[PDB]
């Protein structure tokens, strides 16, 4: 159900078995027994379940919201468009929270996959995590419990004013 | 990849099974210490299987079996980092606890 | 129930008749009874029982409160909940308290001093540093591949 | 970490030298071996610490199970001063207890040889605190001495238990777990250590006095505690000294701390908080 | 029921209790509980347990199995 | 070579000198204490072994102890300079102490953020 | 299995066994109702030694006041039976 | 001293009543009134292995393969060890061998 | 045999 | 399993306990002897720790004077 | 060791400390010093998944031992031969470290001799 | 345990208690039986040497000095029997010593599980009913008019009568209830 575009995974590179010893492998014996006893009835039950699903197949859709006017083009005191912009901002905040969760899972998956080479081969994942956490700290940090579109806009305006003042010299 | 995770969570299921038997109101008809001792020895055997697998291929495992809650930008998930330490201590602790519960069945008599 | 005000604790006794009444209320003898000093801490006529825990009580006796090692009707110490057998012990020790304090403090101070002595005088083996390759494993520890590190050079000996 | 581990293994071995309750003796043995692991983690040797975790788990499981069989056969009697002739009256438990004591002290090619000896070589060969090294070696010698104290005062000398013989260790539920733990305490360290993937490269080019240090100090501790036990067998009372008083009275830490800290805490609570 | 052994079998001679009794008789003293303590030094308990005799328990059969294993290995190669 | 008693290690009832030089008034004091103890024990034993009893046994000593520890304190409290100073220090000194600790820490952290010397590398869940 | 229960006859036999093993008590004049001073001719130190001998055999402590109350082997046996709940 | 006659008589009567009470603590033989073995390898252990292990193994294997592998990063494992002279099963390329090993003194 | 009664609280409720 | 208690004599030892105890101790001693014969690296190692003083200046590469 | 007594009792000027080793240029006393060579390289160490502590100058012997263990996982008492080969390589590395220590100590003594000559 | 302590310990009782405590700490120090027998005979010889004292103030001073020596030379861990206070098995079975009045609260089905034992239980209860008033009358009669009284209790003084306050002593839980 998941896609490698959003959950990237390098292709596995397993080595071929080269048994120098003449002893039988209990892992291979127990694995073959494990498939023949467990995997076949489980996949039979799941195939019966899946054909019942195909007999009664239903569909659901992912909801999409159009872009309401943002709070910058929105008059103060006129609580209608205040409310619309604020709930759009809250929706985008939740979306950014889940984006952060996605990036954190990517970083954890990289570290577990590389193992002892995580300090070198996870440079791209760590760089992506660092860039996205710098952006998140620029947009949402230190807002408080009553975080809102107005508070985010005030913080962004303060940051832009500081950057403009620092850009004069 | 499937047999490894199945074995680890089967160790956990075989550990939790005598608790459900204890709260399931059939202890008065069965031999609960002997049943639990057999449960621990079987948990030790299914713990011995990934010990052999890790001793062969040195595969390091992470299993995220259940997502508990997602909390803004922090996901609390019930996960197991199946380590060398985790595998070997699982096998050693299950073997030791099998010995201790057999000794407990002997020692806590007339209790 | 039948607990009335004359059997409940009262104010600090002044007259010897008040002291005798308090002693009869607390089931104590008059000269055994001794209230806390009138320092205005809310003690009043409650007796100053000696600061002995329940561990010093005779354990071979069938006390009415067997866990508390107290009989029924005898006065209860103000700090009984501190002096219960699950809590602070005031029992006599085979060696004295100051001797224990000085011995433990001297052992701890001696250990700290000798640890500092061993730290300023470390013990090792007559060897050099461990030799590590490839600019001391620069790419392995995670150095930036775009910039070139300083060449770490090792030689045979 | 290294200093704390060395201090706690030294202190717990000192406490273990003069206890009379066998469970307390092997408990302070457990704490001293934990101090050895803590020293090993003070070094950059975590895998050696985990190997010692498994090794120690095997040993203390079997030793404690043997001690419990001794207590049950002697009718809930726990201190070593009322034991004796255990080698003759309980041969299976005696043999397993001897296996546990020797392998805990570090008899070669047992389960404890593959962790404890490597720990001793690591601390002897890498840059550590000198006092921590010295008290770690002395703690190992004390491990030998209290294992000798257990062996002597339980498995040797004349009987001291009450006369009525109620020993019956013929139960399979008693024998079989000790058999499994004996097979563990003999072969499991060898099998595990030969199955470990190679990590934490040990050093083997090292002088002979440093190499045989653990075995030499274990033999020295066994001999010293044997002659001390024979001196206790000798017919003469001696006046006690503050060193043995410190060792027998738990180092005064439980008495002093468990009397001064709860008293100050509860006194502050009642006298200040609630009342005032 | 349970039958006790004859108390008259508990004798003082040939014991560390005999050594203690002679040491007390040097100082003009008599020990009356020595016959009560005499059962721990007689019969199956009458024996000196030695520390190499404790450590080297089963060493004979262990060495026998060791030399049989060496002979089997030598005959194998 | 003498044992030194402590509040947490008291003098033994056999090492104290008070029971070696005994007195007739101390003897009769012990006699009367045993008399009161025996009277209370007899009353409690009668009430305990009474079969017609259908409830527990109330303890007036426990009731008196609870009343003294709970309800008698404010009627029997009088303000003195010692307890006034003790109440003032125990109700304020920790508060000003932790106020200064937290104020210094928060001012230092705030200043470090204002000139940016404090680094929050991955701190997003504050 | 283990810890066989006690009997009045067994307790009496063990107490008389220890008293016969005691050197100051001749076994021909020893009876279950023999008093320690009236017809055995002992003293308080001897009585304390007898109580400690019973204590060491039976593996439990008689308290000091009850121990001073016990004065003949019949009272000792009755105390042992009362303490260990032996009724036959 | 010894027993006073009053406490001696009291203990004798109390102990006799204790004997009666402890005798009455006994159980009659009808109390309490309550209202295919084969060999251990073939029935004691085999039934346990096929009942309390096999069905749980089935359920865990179903949950693992059809509710964890269907999700992206639940079961994540490290890369296996790849040595010179080995053949990759998934890719099909052989790893080139090592150098000539100049030191062969031991 | 010789088994004795065991005094237990009311576990029925 | 149940045995007759003894009052003051040596208990009657069963065959199984003494046989199995001496078997366990003999197995331990056989294991120790076998491993000591096969790999005696408990003593001295097998690398023969060098003496740094016997090393020479020309292989240590110090300039002469 | 006697080196610790020499450093802490007699003098610390000639007896060295472990951190600034070497304290002398590597060409001093060696007219031409060979670069230390390794068999194993970075790609095969990454493939063999060696930890950063064990990626030293015996990585080739370690790779061979790990390959032997992975192949003959049954009968794990199989290749004590190249277990001993890796151990001997580590012994040679430790001997080289001892040689570095002795060289820098003798160079310290030579420097003190030069100072007293001047 | 079965006898109540007096108002005070006499000098003879204190001497016996010191002798017993000294010999117990001597066995704790000596461990071995022959060594303990030797040194306990020495201690008994010391007590017999100081036995015949008539002044009794010198005897009190000797007792004080002897117990001072005992406190100087006492074992840090003296041997304690497991059932003794401070032992290992002390109060181990108080969690199993269920008082007998819960059988009054038992269900009729649980009562029917043990019919004969419960029938004997109401026989004992009826005996207690019949004896309580008589033993209260005996306690009221035998109380001395003086304020002197000890914790000792009278026995039954005639046939068909029970000792006063016998219920909590006779019907106490067993030290091995299970
Ligand atoms: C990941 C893991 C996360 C969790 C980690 C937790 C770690 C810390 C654990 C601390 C445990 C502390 C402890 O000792 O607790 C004892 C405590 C019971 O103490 P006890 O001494 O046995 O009490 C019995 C009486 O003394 C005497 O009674 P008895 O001897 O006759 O016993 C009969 C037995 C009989 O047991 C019962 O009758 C079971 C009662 C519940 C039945 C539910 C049926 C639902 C059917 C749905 C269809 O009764 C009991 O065992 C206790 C009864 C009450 C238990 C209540 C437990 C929660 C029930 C929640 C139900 C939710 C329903 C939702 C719909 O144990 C529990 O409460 C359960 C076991 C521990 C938790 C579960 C196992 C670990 C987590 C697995 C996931
Ligand atoms: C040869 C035979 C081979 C047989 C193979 C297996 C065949 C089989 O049974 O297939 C499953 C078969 C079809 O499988 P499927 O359609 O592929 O599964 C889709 C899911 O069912 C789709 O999910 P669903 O929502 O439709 O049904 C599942 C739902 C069912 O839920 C309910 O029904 C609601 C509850 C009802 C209670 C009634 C009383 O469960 C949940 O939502 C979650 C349950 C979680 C239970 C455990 C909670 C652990 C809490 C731990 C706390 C501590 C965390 C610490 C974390 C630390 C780190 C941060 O039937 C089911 O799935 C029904 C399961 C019924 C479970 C009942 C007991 C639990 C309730
Ligand atoms: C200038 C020339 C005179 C200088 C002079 O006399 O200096 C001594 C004079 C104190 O007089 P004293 O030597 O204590 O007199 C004792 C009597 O002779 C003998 O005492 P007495 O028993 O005859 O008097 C009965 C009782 C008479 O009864 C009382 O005094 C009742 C208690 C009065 C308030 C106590 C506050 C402290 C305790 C707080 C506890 C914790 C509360 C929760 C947190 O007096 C006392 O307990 C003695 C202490 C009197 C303190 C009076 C303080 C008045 C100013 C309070 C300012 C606000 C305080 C904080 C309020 C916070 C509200 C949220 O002033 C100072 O020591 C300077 C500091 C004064 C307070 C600021
Ligand atoms: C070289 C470097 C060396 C460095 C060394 C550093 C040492 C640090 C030591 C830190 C811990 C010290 C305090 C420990 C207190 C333990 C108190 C305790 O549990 O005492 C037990 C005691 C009774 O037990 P006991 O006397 O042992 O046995 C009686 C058996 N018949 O009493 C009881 O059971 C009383 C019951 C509890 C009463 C309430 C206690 C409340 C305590 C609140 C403490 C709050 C502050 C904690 C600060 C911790 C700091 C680490
Ligand atoms: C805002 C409220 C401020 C309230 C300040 C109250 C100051 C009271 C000063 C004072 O009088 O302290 C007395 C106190 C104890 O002295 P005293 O009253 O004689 O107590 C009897 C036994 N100590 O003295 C002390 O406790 C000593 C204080 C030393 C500093
Ligand atoms: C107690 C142990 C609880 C372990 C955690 C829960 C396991 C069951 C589970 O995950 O059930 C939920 C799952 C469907 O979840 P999903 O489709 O992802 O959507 C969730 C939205 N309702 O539902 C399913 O997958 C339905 C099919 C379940 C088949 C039976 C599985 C039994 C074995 C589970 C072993 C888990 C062991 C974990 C041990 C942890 C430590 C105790
Ligand atoms: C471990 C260290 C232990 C140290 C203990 C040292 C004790 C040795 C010194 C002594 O025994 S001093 C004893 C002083 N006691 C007396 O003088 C008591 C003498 N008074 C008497 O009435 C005595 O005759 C008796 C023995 C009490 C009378 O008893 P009868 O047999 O009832």
């Amino acid at each position: 159900s998941w896609d490698k575009d959003v959950y990237p995974e390098p292709p596995s590179r397993t080595p071929a078995p080269s048994p120098q010893t003449s002893l039988p492998n209990p892992i291979t014996y127990l694995t073959k027994a494990y498939d023949l006893v467990v995997d076949w009835p489980v996949t039979l039950v799941r195939e019966f379940i899946e054909r019942q699903h195909a007999k009664n197949r239903t569909y659901y859709y992912h909801r999409q919201y159009r872009r309401v006017p943002d709070i910058t083009e929105c008059k103060e005191g006129d609580v209608l468009c205040i409310y619309e912009a604020e709930m759009q901002w809250r929706r985008d905040f939740k979306v950014d929270q889940e984006i952060m969760n996605i990036i954190q899972e990517r970083l954890k998956a990289c570290q577990q996959r590389e193992g002892e080479n995580y300090q070198q081969n996870c440079a791209k994942e760590l760089e992506q995590f660092t860039k996205v956490t710098k952006a998140y700290q620029d947009r949402y940090l230190d807002l408080g419990a009553y975080y809102s579109a107005r508070k985010c806009l005030a913080k962004q305006k303060q940051r832009m004013l500081e950057e403009r003042k620092a850009a004069r010299q | 990849m499937n047999i490894f995770t199945t074995s680890i969570l089967l160790i956990f299921i075989l550990l939790l099974s005598p608790i459900l038997i204890s709260m399931s109101n059939l202890i008065k008809h069965i031999n609960f210490p002997l049943y639990t001792t057999t449960s621990i020895k079987f948990s030790f055997i299914i713990s011995l299987l990934p010990l052999l697998m890790f001793f062969h291929n040195n595969m390091e495992y992470m299993i995220t079996t259940w997502h508990w809650v997602t909390m803004n930008s922090m996901e609390l998930k019930m996960s197991f980092k199946t380590d060398f330490f985790s595998i070997l201590f699982t096998s050693v602790a299950l073997f030791v606890t099998w010995s201790i519960m057999q000794f407990s069945s002997w020692y806590m008599h007339s209790d | 129930f039948h607990m009335t005000k004359d059997m409940l604790p009262g104010s600090y006794p002044r007259t010897p008749e008040e002291r005798a009444a308090a002693a009869k209320k607390y089931n104590m003898r008059v000269e055994d009874y001794e209230p806390y000093p009138d320092d205005g801490m809310g003690y009043g006529d409650y007796p100053m029982l000696p600061n002995r825990s329940q561990h010093e009580r005779d354990p071979w006796y069938q006390w009415d409160h067997s866990e508390l090692r107290m009989n029924w009707g005898e006065p209860i110490h103000w700090d009984l909940d501190m002096y219960i057998r699950n809590r602070v012990d005031t029992s006599p020790t085979p060696v004295s308290w100051d001797v224990m304090c000085k011995h433990l403090f001297g052992f701890v101070a001696f250990m700290v001093f000798m640890f500092w002595v061993g730290h300023v005088f470390p013990s090792y083996q007559p060897v050099g540093p461990k030799q590590y390759p490839y600019n001391n494993l620069y790419l392995e520890r995670g150095g930036d591949p775009t910039k070139e590190p300083e060449p770490v050079v090792h030689y045979d000996i | 970490m290294l200093c704390l581990g060395a201090l706690t293994t030294l202190f717990t071995a000192i406490c273990a030298l003069t206890q009379n309750d066998i469970k307390k003796i092997i408990a302070f043995s457990t704490s001293s071996q934990l101090g050895l692991m803590m020293v090993t983690l003070g070094m950059n040797q975590p895998h050696l610490a985990f190997l010692h975790i498994c090794t120690h788990a095997f040993f203390k499981a079997m030793l404690f199970m043997c001690s419990g069989s001794i207590i049950h056969s002697l009718a809930d009697e726990q201190d070593i001063r009322k034991m004796g002739n255990i080698t003759k009256i309980m041969p299976f438990t005696s043999s397993c207890l001897v296996i546990g004591s020797l392998a805990l002290t570090g008899m070669p090619f047992l389960t404890g040889f593959y962790s404890k000896d490597l720990i001793i070589e690591a601390i002897n060969t890498c840059n550590t605190n000198a006092w921590a090294l010295l008290i770690t070696l002395i703690a190992t010698s004390m491990t030998a001495m209290y294992s000798m104290r257990i062996i002597y005062f339980v498995t040797m000398t004349k009987p001291r238990f009450p006369p009525l013989i109620s020993i019956n260790e013929n139960d399979p539920d008693l024998m079989n777990p000790i058999k499994r733990l004996a097979f563990g305490s003999i072969f499991a360290g060898f099998v595990i250590s030969y199955n470990i993937p190679p990590t934490s490269i040990p050093v083997l080019t090292m002088p002979w006095f440093l190499k045989t240090t653990a075995l030499i100090i274990s033999v020295l501790g066994f001999l010293i505690a044997l002659e001390l036990n024979n001196l206790t067998m000798k017919l003469s009372m001696n006046k006690a000294n503050p060193y043995s008083s410190f060792s027998t009275l738990l180092g005064f830490f439980p008495s002093i701390i468990h009397r001064i800290t709860p008293m100050k805490s509860l006194n502050l609570s009642l006298k200040t908080s609630l009342t005032l | 029921k349970m039958e006790l052994p004859d108390y008259r079998q508990w004798k003082i001679e040939g014991t560390p209790l005999e050594t203690v009794q002679k040491k007390l008789a040097a100082r003009g003293l008599r020990d009356p509980w020595a016959r009560n303590e005499a059962w721990r030094y007689m019969g199956g308990f009458a024996g000196n347990i030695t520390f190499p005799s404790v450590i080297l328990k089963g060493f004979k059969w262990g060495f026998a199995a060791f030399v049989v294993a060496l002979g089997a290995e030598y005959f194998l190669d | 070579s003498k044992y030194k008693p402590a509040p947490l290690a008291t003098l033994p009832s056999t090492l104290d000198p008070a029971e070696y030089d005994v007195s007739p008034e101390t003897r009769r004091a012990q006699v009367e204490r045993l008399s009161i103890r025996a009277r209370l024990k007899r009353e409690y034993l009668l009430q305990y072994n009474d079969p017609k009893r259908v409830s527990h046994i109330e303890d007036p000593a426990l009731i008196r102890w609870t009343y003294a520890r709970s309800a008698n304190i404010y009627p029997n409290f009088r303000p003195t300079p010692k307890n006034s100073l003790l109440g003032a220090v125990a109700g304020f000194g920790p508060l000003i102490f932790w106020y200064y600790v937290f104020k210094t820490d928060r001012d230092r952290k705030e200043r470090l953020i204002q000139e940016g010397k404090l680094d929050r590398k991955f701190n997003i869940s504050y | 299995s283990d810890a066989p229960p006690l009997t009045l006859d067994g307790i009496k036999d063990r107490v008389l066994y220890v008293l016969k093993l005691y050197d100051k008590i001749d076994p021909e004049k020893l009876s279950v109702n023999s008093h320690f001073m009236k017809d055995l001719g002992l003293d308080s130190l001897d009585q304390v030694e007898i109580i400690m001998a019973m204590e060491d055999e039976f593996g439990f402590e008689i308290p000091d006041i009850d121990a001073e109350k016990l004065m003949c082997p019949q009272e000792i046996v009755d105390y042992i039976a009362d303490k260990k709940d032996v009724y036959e | 001293s010894g027993y006073t006659p009053d406490e001696k008589l009291r203990l004798q009567q109390l102990r006799e009543l204790r004997r009666r009470w402890l005798k009455d603590q006994e159980l009659s033989p009808r109390e309490p009134v309550l209202p295919k073995n084969m060999v251990f390898k073939a029935y004691r252990s085999s039934l346990f292995a096929v009942s309390h292990v096999l069905i749980p193994m089935w359920f865990v294997h179903y949950y693992v393969k059809y509710h964890m592998a269907t999700k992206p990063y639940t079961i994540v494992s490290s890369k296996p060890r790849i040595f010179p002279g080995d053949t990759i099963l998934e890719t099909g390329e052989v790893i080139p061998p090592m150098r000539d090993f100049p030191d062969q003194h031991h | 045999g010789k088994r004795l009664f065991v005094v237990k609280p009311s576990l029925y409720y | 399993v149940h045995i007759q208690p003894r009052y003051r004599e040596f208990p009657q030892l069963t065959r199984s306990q003494v046989i199995q105890g001496e078997f366990l101790s003999s197995l331990m001693w056989f294991w120790i002897l076998w491993r000591f014969w096969h790999d005696s690296d408990a003593v001295l190692g097998h690398f023969s720790y060098p003496d740094p003083s016997q090393w020479t200046d020309e292989e240590l590469g110090i300039p002469p004077d | 060791g006697a080196h610790l007594t020499r450093r802490y009792l007699w003098d610390a000027s000639v007896e060295p400390d472990p951190e600034k080793i070497p304290s002398f240029p590597p060409d001093l006393g060696f007219p031409e010093r060979k670069e230390r060579v390794m068999v194993a390289t970075q790609q095969e160490m990454m493939d063999a998944q060696l930890t950063l502590q064990q990626r030293d100058y015996c990585a080739h012997y370690l790779i061979r031992l790990l390959k032997c263990k992975r192949d003959s996982f049954p009968n794990f008492l199989a290749c004590k031969h190249e277990q001993h080969d890796w151990d001997y390589c580590e012994h040679l590395d430790y001997v080289k470290r001892m040689k570095e220590f002795e060289r820098e100590r003798r160079l310290l003594q030579r420097k003190k001799r030069r100072a007293l000559k001047e | 345990a079965f006898c109540a302590p007096p108002a005070y310990l006499t000098h003879q009782q204190k001497v016996l208690r010191l002798y017993k405590r000294a010999l117990r700490h001597l066995e704790s120090w000596c461990i071995h039986r022959d060594k303990y027998r030797y040194f306990a005979c020495l201690m008994r010889a010391r007590f017999e040497e100081h036995k015949n004292e008539k002044d009794m103030m010198r005897a009190t001073q000797l007792l004080r000095e002897a117990e001072e020596e005992f406190w100087q030379n006492q074992h840090p861990q003296p041997y304690i029997f497991p059932d003794s206070p401070g032992g290992t098995s002390f109060e181990r079975y108080e969690c199993y010593k269920v008082p007998e009045w819960c059988l009054d609260y038992w269900h009729p089905s649980e009562k029917a599980m043990y019919p004969d034992y419960f029938s004997k239980r109401e026989q004992w209860k009826k005996l207690r009913m019949e004896s309580w008033d008589r033993e209260v009358k005996q306690l009221q009669e035998e109380t001395s008019p003086d304020g002197i009284m000890t914790e000792a209790l009278p026995p039954a003084r005639r046939e068909g009568d029970l000792p006063p306050l016998w219920w909590h002593i006779v019907t106490r839980p067993r030290e091995r209830p299970t």
